[PDB]
DNA sequence: TTAGAGAATTGGAGAGTGTGTTTTTTTTTTTTTTTTT
DNA sequence: CACACACTCTCCAATTCTCTAA
């Protein structure tokens, strides 16, 4: 009957288990900065982790595109706001 | 209807052959009744194009070549008939037909515009009639090498010879006619292409934009030929005497001319700051360095050689990428894995006026010949030293009265003329020391500051951006002038005091909207803001409070979006941006305001070997900034691990968490 | 942690492949070949003690020449590298692409780490190549079969003829019809990875981007038809022949009627049933893609 | 009323190198000065050639490559040599400005209106000569000289050089439509009232045709290294350079090496594709392959292999 | 001033229509011209 | 004939624009 609805980023995907919680678990281990490298290699070490994780969550879209989409969703969704403030409230509590 | 069109063409073609001919005894002879044929053709232009808004007569007079085969030869012979007599020092009859030939030249050369109020027939013919106007410009500039421009100045001399007081209005009209003729011959400019979009694109785009007639080159129409024909026909000497003799009727046509042939010259070519072979060599070494980077990204064997990589990733799973270059370079592999994605997010992207510094590309430059470049710079230097000061003083009065009547075209050709001349004359007085700055001292006078500021304010309030853009340009130049005269040394303080509350809020709002508009708009906002902050810093209401008015996410957004275009920016504009990021990082300690991901990608894309040139002065301070940025980012992340998500998203406004996010207790 | 790079289908690590081959491409004394075959009575100080590939590379730099010949048996002669010989026979296209780049890394290390005074861009601009030879036992052209697809093979034959040289595109060059902007677009498996839209975000027009053939960049391809050598034929019938594609610097190595020995990867490709469709014949055209000729 | 998009030519990107070549070539053509004939003297030989052209109304300019080679450390001759096909529109646009300066009578074909004149820039006297066997795709778009012997010459035929069309749907006119290797009609009508993208007719009065000839040449029978088969090349001659050679003759040609597409696969108006592997994945090909010949496009031709009146002969001799 | 609800325009799914495709080509007889028979 | 490609037509929903109250 219909055309298939478009797959699109939303908190029900972006908040889900391999998702922001996967970043909070793995990134502090996998992303390493030093003045012993040039700035361009440090930037590449940051960007690798997020590029592979963005490919795992939403393989449809390029990395710059995924960033523009995350900006619009974090600006609009109240549940995503509630999750982010909840993370900061934990660090303030400690 | 079509019978009416073919009868109109037949009637005008029979009038066109009635004017005269080569005589063949070749020396062009006036037809008997030529004056009546010229007056009848003027009647045809009026009684059709005014009365019915058609453009059909103005179209078909080009078909039968009336301008290039009758009006031009008639004016050029009459010029010779008066030049010879002046060197010897019914001519009262031939005056009337020379005047009426100039009248028809001005009508045929009049600028074309299309609007909501435009006729269904005018919008049909518009794109075509621009081609005939291009042929008219080529023919006017090249037919006996601008002897017709010499005939035009002669018809002006005929009324300059009788006194400023003892003249009649029917002669001041002739002055305005001759000035309008020159502004037209200048401002014939190649047309826009236009497509109907009711029907979607085929599998190729618009395969040619080339809006030129079959025997016109782009160079036959360029300012090089304009400057050449003006210098050879002593036009500049006429304009210079005219703009000095102002001690009201004509000031606005005269400003229009100075706008129409200063508009697209970026001034910096007028100042260099085997030489052309050395210049060619340096550019070939930059293209060689770029091709060296492309060669370092290219296959060392053929296209079909077929090597295939698998990338293991966390969750102990595979991707695959083709090509020998990807096997060895992990960064190329991941770049290729993103390049192949068949999705793109849909982008969003953005009037009767000429193409100008508002609209032309940031990289655009007009290539003067060496004699043309000296003939131009000497003309404008004489004009600045003679007449700019009195001309600006006159038109700023005429438009401080009468503001509400200025339709957008007058408003631009005033604002841009003011900005371009003040920028050129600041730059001349930078390199030359015998240039006075104070020669343009009129620009800082209170009446002109008030006009420029009022005009920008009303354009912003009425949301007329083309005028706000022109306002922002002129205000940026007035600020450059103020800063220069302050460094040289009370009129500075009067203007500097005059913006303390409301213009501050306006100029702070300008970059917040900037991210919605063209590269030229963002460029102007950034140049203005750099100049403002440099002024307010030098003067110290409260620098910390006023800059905190600028330190907000929407401004950082338009700065990132201007910096995304960097491959087509110049080192000056990149140095302005990174000075502002240095100001935000060091002077404010705002640093969380910049940690968003868009900046991190953009630093990598320009710090890359494929990005900025390694020998560029521009790369050196980007590399320095990046080292400080990554140090503060590492510190922030080690102290607060949540910043990995906070860096991915825009900032929060729930009060306690929003403060903690921004500053780390 | 590190996203490991693996030759597809193999469980072979490209880092281990590279970091072995580098440590063969220097430290290999020719002494080790005269241990491999023995003849070990014959060992001569002047040749055999010299670092063989160091001398080869210093010659390449000074001659300004881009191609290193490599007798594959040297890989077996050196303890660390015996398994790389087996990888070179089994996975040629990737293993040769690793060796090609390792040469270029070595050429740079041999001047910058050695801090010797020479022009760097003169080396950075070159496409270096390995040309492996002596790869294994030669075999009859008639003894080829589909078990051999995508492997190095060693053939002997008589050249029947060469085509005139064929331009094979390596970089497509595109221009925006609306805005005059231009792009170098990388060719990949013979497909042009065409852009959908103008790359200038100030333009971004779809479909208006177009190809300019004489501003593209090309490799040299040549077909040689090679006949089976009369020593190898079964005497009941005619010799066979095989087409071979010779590439880049190897184009016009051979005259017609040369006897040659070739090392190449044995290839198969599908071919179109009809030139207007992607319908393919179920049995594939085969050729050798040569990497050395003697 | 319409829905329409205006589309403005001023926002086109400029080739900064192309324009720096135009200026260096413009300065060379006027100033070059040097002469040794009769005595040590200044002549401005390319201005002297333009003033010669002004008399006869000839539409070609010959340029000695050694004059470019010595000018301004030879960076101009290096750029023109290595990237000739990129720079040629800039060379022609540079020459037009110099001809406009010193002989504006030539600037048209020179009553009805007389057209734009097209100028064949004819480089000659290169430092080095290549054989047909020395040709390699690495030199595409670069200025060579080639030595060979002619086996055949085609008819002299007209190329459609700049096309002009009228829209059958609205009767508008499109002009200056540049032609690639295929025939090419406009994709969009210039009238914003018109939804047309096809259905075009050529105006044969307003469109402009170059003269053109294919000549087939081969490697010289004394040069072939072992008496093997003679390798051949297709050379294209245009403008004044047509019929300047003959079969069995020995010639030196100079011009660009070019890649010619196999145009049937490129979707040519009203023709079927024909039936070695090409390249694919392009809007105009869809599923097809595009394949390529090497050809040469010669700007200058010279052979290396009765007017019985004293009134002509005694003026023919020096 | 932020943020959320309602209105307009664009993208592309996918349905629909229309076109081209097999394909060969040496062999065997008859003739008319050069030259080597 | 029938089955792929080339190309146009049409509808539907997805995204962004614009206005209002919290
Ligand atoms: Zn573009
Ligand atoms: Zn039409």
């Amino acid at each position: 009957r219909k055309r298939r609805p478009q797959v699109k980023l939303t908190a029900e995907k972006l908040l889900s288990d391999k998702g922001l919680p996967y970043v909070l678990k793995n990134a502090h281990k996998r992303i390493r900065i030093s003045s012993k490298k040039n700035s361009y290699d440090n930037l590449s070490n940051i960007i690798q982790f997020y590029q592979l994780w963005a490919h795992e969550l939403f393989p449809k879209a390029k990395f710059k595109d995924f960033m523009k989409i995350c900006q619009t969703v974090g600006k609009t969704d109240p549940v995503l706001r509630e999750y982010r403030v909840s993370l900061f409230r934990d660090e303030m509590g400690m | 209807a079509d019978f009416s069109l073919t009868v109109l063409r037949a009637r005008i073609a029979l009038l066109a052959t009635a004017i005269g001919g080569p005589d063949y005894t070749p020396p062009y002879k006036l037809g008997d009744d030529c004056l009546a044929c010229l007056k009848d053709l003027k009647r045809w232009f009026k009684l059709v194009d005014d009365q019915q808004k058609r453009w059909d007569v103005a179209m078909a007079v080009a078909e039968y070549r009336i301008l290039t085969d009758d009006l031009l030869p008639i004016l050029i012979d009459w010029e010779n008939k008066c030049s010879l007599a002046a060197k010897l020092a019914n001519k009262a009859y031939y005056d009337k037909i020379a005047l009426n030939c100039l009248q028809l030249l001005v009508l045929m050369t009049w600028p074309l515009i299309v609007t909501e109020q435009s006729s269904s027939n005018q919008i049909t013919l518009y794109g075509e009639l621009k081609k005939h106007q291009l042929v008219y410009k080529k023919t006017i500039l090249s037919m006996e090498s601008g002897k017709v421009l010499r005939a035009a100045i002669r018809l002006a001399l005929d009324v300059i010879k009788i006194d400023r007081l003892s003249r009649t209005p029917r002669d001041n009209m002739v002055l305005k006619l001759v000035l309008n003729f020159f502004r037209n011959v200048i401002a014939i400019e190649p047309g826009e292409f236009t497509i109907n979009t009711k029907k979607s694109m085929p599998k190729k785009g618009i395969t040619s934009i080339d809006t030129l007639p079959p025997n016109v080159s782009m160079d036959d129409i360029s300012l090089n030929t304009v400057i050449s024909s003006f210098h050879k026909n002593k036009v500049f000497g006429f304009l210079l005497t005219l703009t000095s003799s102002l001690s009201d009727f004509i000031n606005i046509p005269l400003l229009e001319i100075m706008f129409y042939f200063t508009k697209d010259v970026n001034q910096e070519l007028l100042f260099p700051r085997t030489s052309a072979g050395f210049e060619l060599s340096k550019l070939l070494q930059k293209e060689h360095q770029m091709r060296k980077n492309v060669i370092k990204h290219t296959s060392a064997r053929h296209s079909r050689f077929g090597g295939l990589l698998s990338i293991q990733t966390p969750d102990k799973t595979r991707l695959t990428v083709s090509g020998s270059q990807a096997l060895v370079d992990e960064k190329i592999a991941l770049q290729k894995l993103d390049d192949s994605k068949k999705w793109n997010k849909r982008i969003i992207k953005k009037e009767g006026l000429p193409n100008s510094l508002l609209n032309s590309q940031t990289g655009k430059a007009i290539f003067f010949t060496e004699s043309n470049g000296k003939h131009f710079k000497e003309f404008i230097n004489n004009f600045i030293d003679s007449g700019f000061n009195i001309l600006l003083h006159s038109v700023t009065n005429y438009f401080t009265t009468e503001q509400d009547r200025m339709v957008t075209l007058e408003q631009v050709e005033y604002l841009l003329f003011f900005a371009w001349f003040v920028k050129y004359q600041l730059l001349r007085s930078k390199i030359d020391n015998s240039a006075d700055i104070k020669q343009v001292s009129e620009a800082l006078k209170e009446v002109t500051f008030i006009l420029v500021s009022s005009l920008l304010r009303s354009a912003y309030d009425l949301k007329n951006w083309t005028v706000t853009h022109a306002g922002m340009i002129a205000f940026n130049e007035l600020l450059n002038l103020v800063s220069r005269t302050k460094a040289a040394q009370d009129i500075e303080f009067i203007v500097s005091r005059l913006f303390s509350d409301e213009r501050i809020q306006l100029l702070s709002n300008l970059p917040k909207i900037g991210s919605k508009y063209s590269l030229q708009f963002m460029k102007s906002c950034i140049e203005l803001t750099h100049s403002v902050l440099k002024v307010l810093e030098q003067y110290s209401v409260n620098f910390q409070k006023v800059q905190a008015n600028y330190m907000t996410e929407p401004v950082i957004e338009t700065y990132i979006n201007f910096l995304e275009r960097f491959r087509e920016l110049e080192d000056d504009s990149i140095k302005k941006v990174f000075s502002f990021f240095h100001r935000v990082f060091v002077q404010a300690k705002e640093q969380a305001l910049l940690f968003r991901f868009d900046l991190i990608i953009l630093l990598r894309e320009m710090l890359s070997p494929d990005g900025l040139d390694r020998m560029s002065r521009s790369r050196k301070y980007v590399s320095q900034f990046s080292d400080y940025f990554l140090a503060r980012l590492k510190k922030r992340l080690k102290k607060s691990p949540a910043w990995f998500v906070g860096l991915l998203f825009p900032p929060l406004h729930n009060s306690e968490v929003g403060f903690y996010q921004r500053y780390g207790e | 942690s590190e996203p490991l790079r693996i030759i597809w289908g193999t469980n072979v690590s490209i880092q281990e492949c590279t970091t072995n081959f580098r440590n063969f491409l220097m430290s290999f004394k020719y002494k080790f070949r005269k241990i491999l075959d023995e003849r070990e009575e014959f060992i001569n100080n002047t040749t055999d003690e010299e670092l063989y590939y160091i001398k080869q590379l210093n010659e390449m730099r000074e001659l300004g020449t881009s191609n290193l010949n490599l007798d594959a048996r040297n890989l077996l002669a050196y303890k660390q590298t015996e398994d790389l010989y087996h990888q070179l026979l089994n996975y040629p296209q990737e293993v040769i692409s690793i060796m090609d780049q390792t040469i270029k890394d070595c050429m740079v290390s041999l001047i910058v780490d050695n801090n010797l005074d020479y022009d760097l861009d003169e080396i950075e601009t070159k496409f270096y190549k390995v040309r492996p030879y002596n790869v294994g036992s030669c075999k009859g052209m008639r003894e080829l079969n589909p078990n051999d697809i995508d492997k190095l093979i060693n053939l002997k034959g008589l050249v029947l003829r060469s085509t005139p040289v064929i331009p094979d595109m390596k970089v497509a060059f595109f221009k925006c019809n609306v805005c005059d902007h231009t792009m170098a677009v990388e060719i990949d498996r013979g497909v042009i990875q065409e852009p959908a839209r103008c790359e200038r975000i100030d333009c971004n027009e779809p479909n208006s981007m177009s190809l300019i053939h004489n501003r593209c960049s090309f490799a040299d391809k040549q077909v040689i038809k090679l006949q089976e050598t009369p020593d190898f034929v079964p005497d009941g019938q005619t010799p066979h022949s095989i087409s071979l594609c010779v590439y880049d610097e190897l184009v016009d190595s051979c005259r017609a009627g040369d006897r040659i020995e070739v090392t190449g990867t044995f290839r198969s490709i599908p071919i179109r049933a009809n030139s207007r469709q992607r319908v393919l014949k179920s049995l594939y055209k085969t050729y050798v893609d040569v990497v050395h000729v003697k | 009323s319409f829905k329409s998009r205006a589309l403005n030519h001023v926002k086109k990107v400029d080739d900064v190198t192309g324009e720096k070549v135009r200026e260096a070539f413009e300065q060379f053509l006027e100033d070059f000065s040097v002469q040794s004939t009769d005595t040590g003297e200044v002549e401005k030989v390319y201005r002297a050639q333009i003033e010669f052209m002004k008399i006869y109304d000839l539409n070609t300019i010959y340029i000695d490559y050694q004059h470019l080679s010595m000018r301004e450390n030879g960076a101009l001759a290096m750029a023109i040599s290595e990237q000739y096909y990129r720079f040629l529109p800039f060379l022609q646009k540079g020459l037009r400005r110099v001809v406009r300066k010193y002989a504006p009578e030539l600037l048209n074909t020179s009553s009805p209106e007389q057209t734009e004149r097209v100028f064949q820039i004819s480089f000659f006297n290169l430092p080095t000569v290549h054989r047909i066997r020395d040709i390699r795709s690495e030199k595409i778009g670069s200025l060579l000289s080639i030595s060979g012997t002619v086996t055949r010459t085609s008819e002299v035929r007209p190329e459609l050089y700049k096309a002009s069309f009228t829209c059958d749907m609205c009767r508008a006119i499109v002009d200056n439509v540049e032609q690639s290797f295929k025939y090419t009609e406009p994709t969009f009508c210039p009238n914003p009232s018109c939804e047309n993208r096809a259905f075009w007719t050529l105006n044969v009065t307003r469109s402009r045709f170059l003269d053109w000839q294919k000549v087939r040449i081969q490697e010289n029978a004394n040069e072939i290294p072992t008496g093997s088969m003679p390798r051949t090349l297709d050379v294209i001659l245009r403008g004044d350079s047509v019929e300047r050679a003959k079969p069995g003759d020995r010639c030196k040609f100079t011009g660009v090496e070019i890649v010619v597409p196999d145009v049937t696969q490129l979707g040519l108006p009203g023709v079927k594709p024909s039936s070695n592997s090409g390249v694919t994945g392009l809007r105009s090909l869809g599923v097809r392959d595009l394949t390529y010949k090497i050809s040469f496009l010669a700007c200058h031709v010279i052979s290396i292999g009765n007017e019985r009146d004293q009134e002509v002969f005694l003026n023919s001799l020096s």
